[PDB]
């Protein structure tokens, strides 16, 4: 028959051409393609679609998804596009039209008996965040990071030690093995990174053979050009990254210096803005070179009121796609359960006060929020060398998937699903007659488990370490991935955030500048997901 | 009554005594300002410090175990170093030893 | 109300501040984590009310008195440290030598 | 160069003779020696020492140590000194000078590009207690104990059933297997006693070769001479330990009897002292014999105002060195996290009453600290016969180590390592940008997750259950120790408290005497370690 | 001698021709027997009776109990008697007279060493309650069930979906098996339901092969008769339960052509008095036939005030024993911590209402509380195929007993007891010199803890996964019980509850009928084990 | 603060005492776990205020009466204990027939 | 209406019906109070308790199970022994008889 829009949006979620507001911020999306043939949308229930011989075929498991999340509107670094998702063994299997093939048309996702079915009309869902910042200060951690829409981290530390507390490094192989064991625990994906800091290129390998994933160079342990060149050879031969926090103080020589070190080799640039460590204060100017893969932590994001001229730099570098990843650095000047959300907040202030993007087509944020959403999820994967697991929704990739309700998207998940299973999502009182009568708050489900938890987290291993059998010797229970391709990829590749500017930095007066043209932006008095959403 | 405080006895402690020092002259001729620790080797400084590198080698500077100088553009300043020991193998900084010397 | 990990948790620090606040109303000298619990709810409050970090690192110096905690209690406490979510998202507040 | 004492104290802690409060108590120690050449101290941070080619060397992990606790003020039953303390395998490495020997002088603790950092200026650093005396009540009891600074809990029990209320027994082959297989959950080192009531031996050889590293023998279970003899006689042929709580009751004699049952074969007196058991009113005087290793309990540790006789006479005999151990009791009068807490609120309480020690030397307390620790450290080690593996900070030994701040001594630990990690320790906000902001409390850390704290525990076993295979049976995942040594051990072992005083006691009066001179102190009204610490 | 029988009740709990008052109810129960020989009861603590050579004798392990319950109060479909209940194996050994057999007379459960003690004097003990309605919306489910006194869940879901809130099903092979494993880490007996709603056969057989234990047919999957035919046909050939949601709209057919689909076959049907779910209105109607067996959820048990004519009809037909089970229907339209609370209320209000049933004897409720207790223990288990296993107090079975002070009977546990362990039980102040000191509440004891949990849980499986060696391949570490019997059940085998009433319903006015007669009862305004023991 | 796993505990006492306190305001009789919750916190302030374990094992006898609790609940409760850090170290409070 | 509460039959219990019994003096001979349990043999109680040791054996307290008779220092007094059943054999104790009788 015939439906109206606003009927329709209702019912199903929103359809091409309807805008959605993104929580209480300014920025706004419009579907741009939906994947539904009209009338035919699945929907589960008393008397709905999904039910034997309707939208439920007489299919065998080996030919039908596992899950299925229904009307879902997707906002990833490809698209903000409307449809089903099929995910079958903890993997995204496609991204399409569901149903029963055997009465309804352009089905692509088959639901039969062995399919469960997630909701997701009047939903965004996207992927699992990316963290590669972290200290391992504390365990809890992990949790505070899942509840935000971060299903993987990668860093390094021991616990609270001052070694850790200061740099994300895990000194050595005893060390190693015994936070990859650790790790089995945890629900999110891990991978660590080693004491870099070493001018004896065996001290190195060691630890890439014990399990580390990339090497921390930090200048607490001493960012010398040597131990620079150090790492980089070693990362060279065994492909893994490069995470430099360079030497503030300029004692052994200013960010020139360590560029020269460096030598147009891949790596990644933490701080790129200054603020939390890096050559006082020129270190922003990395930016500009092909092998540099930049990323700025959380607590300076956004320049607000009671947090400057590198500061207010940062923001708009980031709103040009000059800096490529956003991060924590948690529990050492950033926070853990913020990186998301303080990434939309950037965002939405620049939108206020610069206006459009010069790519924006259309009256939507739609461009904006396709090159933020990249910093946290594909831009953190391909500069560790993990893309080919997770970073985005795309098929073939492990099931990491998060779920929001419009009105509190960035800031409080509906769902967390973690390899195919719900991890972690907000539960009503236990013992009432339905899961959603006060008090409401997040709380562990079977995805984060014992042996369930196992088979839906990674744990990220060198390619050394894989062929050495360490996941046998440790016996580590959970999947093992391997990481692969951190020596070839460049600023090029780093999706909506390839931006080399010619950047310059006034040593004196601290300006920054593009071009000549100052960069700068206003500190910000009140910004939105703040006071509204949370108690304290 | 104050828990756990201290009841530290008065007077001073010598440090690095028995040990080789020689005092240099160093001017920053950079325009950002330079910190140098304890323990680094002063021959491999910021080469924007301009110093007789030939004299500071092996040494470091005579100061209190993870302190440090800072020298601002344009400053010049006398400092006193001290003589590496242990073995006297310099590896690391900017890689001009890396062995013994 | 989807209440995370860390709203749950400065819970227990409002609730540990109940307690110190109704010992004081007594006229207890408080002890160490009483005075700790007290001027961080403060603070948390004070971020509530939209105040600024630089205010609350000043107010937090006069919530508590040398005469109203137990003797050692000022030295055992050189600062406080709490953050909350402000107008313009979450700050860090450091108050210095709390208890003069 | 040179530098203030003041001035250095500050920045490395304090040197030798220097004096150092205990918490809010009256007790004093001073830096007896100090292991360090002046000016090399190794001190991590931005700009410090420990940085590569500095005083972080260039060998590879074989060649230094994983950990290093840099600058600790160390308080053991041998010494009082300040020193770096070196870890490697979990294990204590060296207690020395670290640092790298290409550039630094005296280093007998390398440090490379696979160690780790714990920062101890300024701290006090500690073996982990051992509790001897723990009812299997619940197992929330090894938080508690952990969080004190107990790591080692011998006891007993199945959990919340009547005999386990009573008494430290786990009884059986089936429940001793149970608790082996929960004791791996557990953060803490553990170690069973069986039920050794019975007068028929088989029926405690079966116990033992089950796994008990021990035998309660128990009133409530019936503690007659039979019994008694025959559970010494096992105790003899098996190297375990016997631990009793003699007839309070006179049914089957008088304590002269159960002495005489004893046989002069060496046997752990429980609550030595009366008030928690024993032969009603004069078990006091066990403490005059060569085979008796005695001990006391918290509840009455120190005779207090709300707390007679010998109450007044235990605080005396602990303080000559007569009563060796102190424990808890737990749940079954005692307090399973008060135990180290109340053996510095005797030792104050003593100074206070009685002054300086016969033995002690310099105006300090030094020695009075020395025979207080051991109590809880390295004697009840000795005791039960696995102080070859923990007890005391002595290279070849299991790392189990507490950190403390001399504000919070005996009180509230900084950090409490477990076999080499960090298992538990005070935590601020996990969401913030650095550790300390409020609320701060104690959460598990890495050393108590899973495969990591399997690693870092011991499970005790006796030697049969070694031989025959009961951890592979049982499948058990943590690390597994034997016992040996338990016959041998007698009172002029225990370390500064070999005292065997001739000790009489009224029968009527119960009045105690030491040489006919009468024993006894004053109640306290206040006592350190107490309100000022404690919220409830 | 002589000792008056109040003095006596008091010291060993009541005795024969004694009555009980059920918590704050009207229910009175009665000491049918007494299974002890006056003089010679056994009772622990100092100078009791189980003590070496006198209540506990020399026998080696094999030769006695591992676990006693002395003096216990047993509430079962079988009796109201007094007696003493012995454990070994994890499995209930006896149900007679404990002690040393050297001294004493007609002992049955021989006390050696290996025998632990509950004291269960004075409190009343019952067998492990069976919910067979679950939602597996939240794993928290597990731990609030156990608390109420229910051992056993049987259901389905895989977390917080919407296929899992509104249905009891783990759709497919892959959730089933991450169900299986996640099970591992619940302390509580686990069995699977699938989904049943399709009309090809292989795709049910894999779910039966994959694990699950029975299939639900649930009306939102569509339950129509080509559905149902298809999951009643393979559960005749695989031995498994089918559990029914019917058809609520009446657009396949109305209840009768449900009935004929079923074809005289073996089906639980859940929800039979219509409010959660079935043929509108006369799904009630089924409770008639001898296939059918029946249940109730909690959250109309009783009709109260807030709570029109078959909620009225509902505890009428339980008390009658039409209706055969209690269930919960966990967070979608049922409390799963109120279970055995709600059954008890409804026999409060039907004794008030309705008087004595006409099969009481004596004046006492005795009846009337064996056909209750039987709804949520034995019942359950003969339906599902689990009572080789469990579902009574009966020798040979799983030890899941619950304690219980007759004060709190039905709503707070004294203590739970899970395959020989005590896993959960209110607890006190854990640094307290007792367990008794504020604050109580329900802490996870050993028999929850890792390994020890496996050994002491149970998960069900099919013959058929069984046999493929499904718990071999998802390396479950659990005990394995497999189903059988659940095709040859039928109505005649519930226990007290085998009532097949010609009942009508009424299409307009909805009123039921039993043999012409109106059936009804009067919503209560207050009601026991509420207000007096709930904090909210 | 610093706070261990029994002070954590005592807060759960604490709250779950304010509830009952606010009922008992309101006029309400209290039940079995608003009466302990009650007595217990009462004892607990009375050892922060230094008074000794003798007076509170009396004044705990005081807090409520037959009149004020349901039905029942005296019965329900033959004593009350709780811990708390007195000024010399943690003692044991039990109250008997807290309730007449 | 008290919840749990029990409603006792009144009368009495007769305990250990039918089986031999003996009365004996005992008197406490000791300078510290002894009590002794219901099921303890008797003939081997605390050695200060003197009563004709002889006539106790393979005798304990008819007194309910559980329960104990105390005995000041200096005390006399008549108590009433029941015989032991089961098989009748003693272990433990003072390890007087350890088999059967």
């Amino acid at each position: 028959s015939n439906i109206s829009r606003q009927a329709y949006a209702d019912m199903f979620g929103p359809t091409v051409g309807d805008k959605v507001r993104l929580a209480d911020t300014e920025l706004w999306i419009e579907v741009e393609d939906d994947l539904t043939t009209y009338g035919e949308e699945v929907k589960f229930g008393g008397g709905k679609v999904i039910r034997d011989g309707m939208g439920q075929g007489q299919m065998l498991a080996a030919d039908c998804v596992d899950l299925v999340l229904t009307n879902a509107l997707i906002v990833d670094h490809w698209g903000i596009v409307k449809a089903d998702i099929g995910v079958k063994d903890g993997r995204i299997f496609a991204i399409g039209k569901a149903g029963n093939p055997d009465i309804q048309p352009n089905v692509t996702i088959p639901i039969g008996a062995a399919t469960e079915v997630i909701a997701a009309e009047g939903k965004i869902v996207t992927a699992g965040g990316i963290d590669t910042h972290i200290h391992w200060i504390c365990p809890q951690q992990a949790e505070e990071a899942l509840v935000s829409g971060v299903t993987t981290m990668v860093g390094g530390g021991t616990g609270p030690a001052a070694g850790t507390h200061a740099t994300t490094c895990t000194p050595g192989p005893w060390y190693i093995s015994r936070m990859l064991q650790a790790a089995d625990s945890l629900p999110v994906n891990i991978g660590l990174l080693g004491k870099g800091n070493v001018s004896q290129p065996d001290a190195l390998r060691e630890q890439v053979a014990a399990g580390v994933i990339g090497l921390c160079i930090h200048e607490d342990w001493g960012a010398t050009p040597a131990a620079i060149d150090c790492a980089l050879t070693v990362a060279d031969e065994m492909d893994i990254q490069v995470a430099l926090h360079s030497d503030t103080l300029n004692e052994s020589g200013f960010v020139e210096d360590t560029l020269a070190a460096i030598g147009g080799r891949t790596i990644h640039t933490f701080h790129t803005e200054g603020a939390g460590g890096g050559h006082a204060p020129d270190i922003i100017t990395a930016c500009a070179h092909p092998n540099i893969l930049p990323s700025s932590t959380n607590p300076t994001l956004p320049y607000t009121l009671n947090t400057r001229e590198t500061i207010a730099a940062e923001d708009v570098l980031h709103d040009l796609g000059a800096f490529s990843l956003t991060s924590s650095d948690s529990q050492a000047m950033g926070r853990v359960g913020e990186v998301i959300l303080r990434t939309w907040q950037v965002a939405h202030r620049m939108k206020v006060q610069r206006g459009a993007l010069a790519e924006e087509t259309g009256d939507n944020d739609n461009f904006r929020v396709k090159r933020y959403i990249a910093k946290y999820t594909i831009n953190p994967a391909l500069t560790h060398g993990i893309a080919h697991e997770v970073g985005s929704i795309e098929v073939g990739k492990l099931a990491d998937l998060v779920v929001w309700s419009p009105a509190f998207f960035g800031v409080k998940p509906a769902t967390v699903i973690k390899g195919g299973m719900i991890a972690i999502a907000p539960m009503g009182d236990i013992n009432a007659s339905i899961p959603t009568p006060q008090p409401v708050h997040y709380r562990p489900m079977f995805g984060a488990l014992g042996s369930a938890r196992h088979h839906c987290r990674l744990t990220f291993l060198s390619q050394a370490a894989a062929a050495n059998g360490v996941a046998e010797r440790l016996n580590l229970r959970s999947a093992i991935a391997v990481v692969k391709g951190c020596r070839t990829v460049q600023k090029a590749d780093m999706v909506h955030n390839s931006l080399q500017p010619n950047i310059t930095v006034d040593a004196q007066t601290y300006e920054v500048r593009v071009d000549g043209e100052l960069i700068t932006s206003e500190p910000a008095d009140v910004l939105p997901m703040a006071q509204r959403y949370f108690l304290f | 009554m104050i828990p756990g405080e201290y009841h530290v006895k008065p007077g001073q402690i010598a440090l690095n005594t028995g040990r080789a020092t020689c005092r240099v002259v160093v001017e920053n001729h950079g325009d950002r300002p330079i910190q140098v620790g304890s323990h680094y080797h002063f021959a491999e400084v910021n080469p924007a410090l301009k110093f007789d590198r030939q004299q500071a080698a092996g040494y470091r500077l005579n100061i209190p175990a993870g302190t440090a100088v800072r020298f601002e553009p344009g400053q010049k300043r006398e400092v006193e170093l001290v003589a590496f020991a242990g073995h006297r193998a310099v590896f690391g900084f900017r890689g001009e030893v890396m062995g013994p010397l | 109300m989807e209440l995370t990990p860390r709203e749950k948790d400065k819970l227990l620090l409002f609730t540990a501040a109940l307690v110190a606040e109704r010992r004081l109303a007594r006229g207890l000298k408080l002890n160490y984590p009483e005075s700790v619990a007290l001027i961080s709810a403060f603070i948390m409050e004070g971020a509530r009310d939209g105040k600024s970090v630089a205010s609350l690192m000043e107010e937090g110096r006069h919530v508590l008195t040398r005469e109203q905690v137990m003797e050692g209690v000022p030295e055992m406490i050189p600062d406080i440290q709490v953050e909350a979510t402000f107008p313009d998202g979450s700050k860090l507040v450091t108050v210095h030598n709390p208890i003069i």
